[PDB]
């Protein structure tokens, strides 16, 4: 007879995430600016880092927080994000102090909760840009031509960050951007 | 397969 594994086990998540930091330094390149800070894969273990980390609306201008699967870095030109785009939010500069650190908590959660059903081994991963003309964050998808994947990707997502039905966003492909246009809008 | 609401993530936060 043995214990009761729901007294003493972390929380498993679905999947191992790597949380990746980006320093803003013109003197350094953007690989090496771009550097890992830990991985977990319990629920315990992603407070334990959340809770001792600066939120972004705290960052410094030019840096960047990124959330990617175990085995996926967070470029474009990885294995599985080079066929793929992301949804993308542009915030105005006033949401900074209101909504920043509160849409890229609620984007966390989707990605380690699994928050889109059986399109999420579609998700890769996630990235908050702190910028002084205007704060960005995205989920980045594997693949831009599974259209009913990316599409039930941007409905979920925005109506988990609470965004009104006018407010359109986007979705941008890693090849284009690489004025961008939109393949996708919700 | 191992799938979280919001609410009990926020749960263990504190
Ligand atoms: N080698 C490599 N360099 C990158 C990458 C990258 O994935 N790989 N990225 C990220 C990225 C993500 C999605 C689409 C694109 Cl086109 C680029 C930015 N860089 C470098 O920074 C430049 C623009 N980057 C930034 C923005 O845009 C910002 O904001 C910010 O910072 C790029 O032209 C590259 O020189």
């Amino acid at each position: 007879e043995v214990a009761n594994p729901e007294h003493y086990i972390k929380h498993p998540l679905q999947n191992r995430w790597a949380l990746w930091f980006f320093k803003n330094d013109k003197s350094k390149t953007w690989q090496a600016n771009l550097r890992l800070i830990s991985k977990f894969d319990t629920v315990e273990d992603f407070w334990a880092l959340y809770n001792h980390i600066q939120l972004s609306s705290n960052l410094m201008p030019g840096c960047d927080y990124s959330l990617f699967k175990d085995g996926i870095e967070p470029m474009w030109e990885d294995e599985k994000n080079k066929r793929g785009g992301r949804w993308l939010i542009t915030l105005n500069k006033q949401q900074r102090r209101s909504d920043l650190d509160r849409f890229w908590l609620e984007t966390l959660l989707c990605l380690i909760g699994e928050s889109f059903d059986d399109y999420s081994d579609d998700v890769c991963g996630a990235v908050v840009n702190v910028r002084a003309k205007g704060d960005k964050i995205a989920i980045w998808t594997t693949e831009c031509e599974n259209r009913e994947a990316v599409t039930h990707i941007g409905r979920v997502y925005k109506e988990r960050l609470g965004l009104p039905p006018k407010i359109v966003i986007g979705y941008q492909s890693h090849a284009d951007t690489a004025t961008t246009k939109n393949r996708f809008v919700v | 397969k191992k799938r979280y609401d919001r609410e009990f993530l926020l749960g263990f936060q504190f």
